[PDB]
RNA sequence: UUGAGAAGCUCAGACGAGUAGGCAGGCGUGGAGGUUUGUGACGAAGCCUUGGGCGUGAGCCUGGGUCGAACAGCCUCUAGU
RNA sequence: CUGCCGAAGUUUCCGGAUAGCAGAAACUCAGAUCAGUUUUAUGAGUAUGUAAAAUGAGAGUUUCUAGUGGGCCAUUUUUGGUAAGCAGAACUGGCGAUGCGGGAUGAACCGAACGUGAGGUUAAGGUGCCGGAAUGUACGCUC
RNA sequence: GUACGUGAAAUUGCUGAAAGGGAAGCAUUGGAAAUCAGGUCAGCAUCAGUUUUCGGGGGCGGAAAAAGAAUAAGGGAAGGUGGCUGUUUAUAGCCCUUGUUGUAAUACGUCCACUGGGGACUGAGGACUGCGGCUUGCCAAGGAUGCUGACAUAAUGGUUUUCAAUGGCCCGUCUUGAAACACGGACCAAGGAGUCUAGCAUCUAUGCGAGUGUUUGGGUGAUGAAAACCCAUCCGCGAAAUGGUGAAUGCAGGUGGGAACGCCCUUGUGGCGUGCACCAUCGACCGGU
């Protein structure tokens, strides 16, 4: 048993027998949609530029 | 961690350096307190857990 | 399965070559100062346990058959069931007519014989 | 095995949004947000035995 | 599935410098008992050889040459080994 | 001939024993004990000693039987010093039983510890030529 | 061919082959020449393992980059432009702040169970089991197969000599922490050093066992009779100790731990019973049991 190993980053087949669940990931997912919320203090900008 | 555990990752099973091949390995060494599989094994030492 | 030699120079004796009273039989230096023992840069090697063999491939010949030392026919007769594993050899003190008695034999067995055409043609 | 799975990776990306959140909020607030201090380390042996 | 020389077969992992010291398994020689329906003047032993092969090794087997009367494997015994 | 295990390198008492280090034999022990380790707590003087969590490893004894009882080098503390050397301890290191890469060469320097090999990648040191590898990039100094 | 069986090495002459610019031997890798055995060697593809080297795409993060550009306010000026050394955008422009275009882009960091190529090394195992994926089947899923070639009148693998590149201090002995000294070594062959015996002790084996030991001797042995076989009386050691006497009080004694076994039922565990050896315990009996 197990003459060989293989590695599941490199081998899908054996990726997909250790884990039931890579075959549902969407690793790259929309999180930033919408419109994005410049967040910035003006205290914490004339701190960053003080000095 | 998942790629330490993925690629070089292997368990101390009867004194033996076994490789992590298969999901049985972890379930019979690490079932006792519930760690079923590779990705349970990951979190475990990932987030530290009990 | 391949036949493969993990060496194929003899390990010579230290000096061997330098004394003629010093015999090329490999000897282990006992001298506690023996460089070549040490191990030092350039000496010649020493025979150790990790220059084995396979051990399914260990004293094979090139074609894959063991040697088997056959005196008579009897022994070649002794090898009818081991003819892919085993190759006669006839031995050397066996004379001219017991090899043609031997080489028909081991020819109607199947059986390979490593020095057939000596003392035979 | 991939209940769990899932539950992980939704944990892990949580945390990651929950940390990047709470450091946004500090800014806009003008406060400081420490970070968690870390469970988990990871240790190479760079030197040899002798 | 035949893979029970159970002293065998098979699976897995780790390990490998080594003085003093400790432990184990092997190679070789003279002779003895047993055995091989054993080898031999159609050539024993020995010797020689830029012949071949086996063993990690100690060593072993073999071709050719020379040679001319005896010698070997295996199991045990023994030592002026 | 091959293989396996493998020290001591010195206390403590009168050259011998005891012990230490290494094995064997025979036991009991895994809801147990250990540790060239670190925390926590107690006091006491940043350290100390005592006790009680972390991490690691199965942890213990009895018999009896080998070999060992030197030295060299270096760091630190300290004791004196002297034209200046150094001298006296302690301390654990390195050598010693040990090859290999580098330092042009080397008992003590930098790396690294060894079955036979193929591939990959590095340590230390290196990339003008000898010499494997940039007569590389950028900023200065020097005749 | 009596310088007489076999005829080793040291050593010598000759012939052949080759090497040689102040050592040589050796090791490694190949080439050449010579010589041996006698299936070999290639190219590609599709995969597996290890690995290296180029790209492409996309998340997320930070001042939710900084800039910047374009475009509206105000401010300031210069290393002062047009103008006239001095001044404030004019016939160049620049700096600062704000708005806007904005959810700008980009860099950097990080991630993708996102993706496309190039290179190298390896192919262990040997019916079927297993974990999985796609759907009985098929699969990149417990280790390489497939398709072709060429070549055997040679390629491969050797071997010998030699060359090239790289490395390589003379062996043993002794001394010291360690070297080096120093001593031994012209060369070859043959010989050449932990042996036999008595005692003691340990361990292992074998036979027998409260016994044990035939070989002083006798008997006996026709085929070698110095063997083998048989054993009367003794004797050796042991079975009794203690300094003359001379041992279960008590299942040849109870308690605890303990090998091993049995019965159970929460059944596993744990409980209960029995409890070798051995070790601590109270106990005895004889002058150790």
């Amino acid at each position: 048993a197990h003459v060989q190993k293989k590695n599941p980053l490199k081998n899908k087949a054996v990726l997909s027998r250790l884990n039931p669940y890579a075959k549902a990931y969407k690793a790259n997912v929309k999180i930033n949609s919408e419109k994005t919320p410049k967040a910035a203090g003006e205290k914490f900008l004339s701190v960053l530029h003080e000095n | 961690v998942r790629e330490l555990i993925y690629k070089r990752g292997f368990g101390k099973v009867n004194k033996q350096r076994i490789p992590l091949s298969d999901n049985a390995i972890i379930e019979a060494a690490l079932g006792k307190y519930s760690i079923l599989s590779v990705e349970d094994l990951i979190h475990e030492i990932y987030t530290v857990g009990p | 399965v391949n036949i493969i030699k993990k060496r194929t120079k003899p390990f010579k004796r230290h000096q061997s070559d330098r004394f003629k009273r010093v015999g090329e039989s490999w000897r282990k230096p006992r001298g506690i100062d023996s460089c070549v023992r040490r191990r030092f840069r350039g000496t010649i090697s020493m025979p150790k346990i990790g220059y084995g063999n396979n051990k399914k491939t260990r004293y094979c010949m090139p074609n894959g058959l063991k040697a088997f030392l056959v005196r008579n026919v009897s022994d070649v007769e002794l090898l009818l069931m081991h003819n892919k594993t085993y190759a006669a050899e006839i031995a050397g003190n066996v004379s001219a007519r017991k090899r043609v008695e031997i080489v028909e034999k081991a020819r109607a067995l199947g059986v390979k014989v490593t020095n057939a055409g000596a003392k035979v043609r | 095995i991939a209940k769990r799975a899932e539950a992980y990776e939704a944990e892990y990306r949580a945390a990651e949004r929950e940390q990047i959140e709470l450091a946004r909020k500090a800014r806009a607030e003008g406060n400081y947000f420490v970070p968690h201090e870390p469970k988990l380390i990871f240790v190479v042996r760079i030197r040899g035995i002798n």
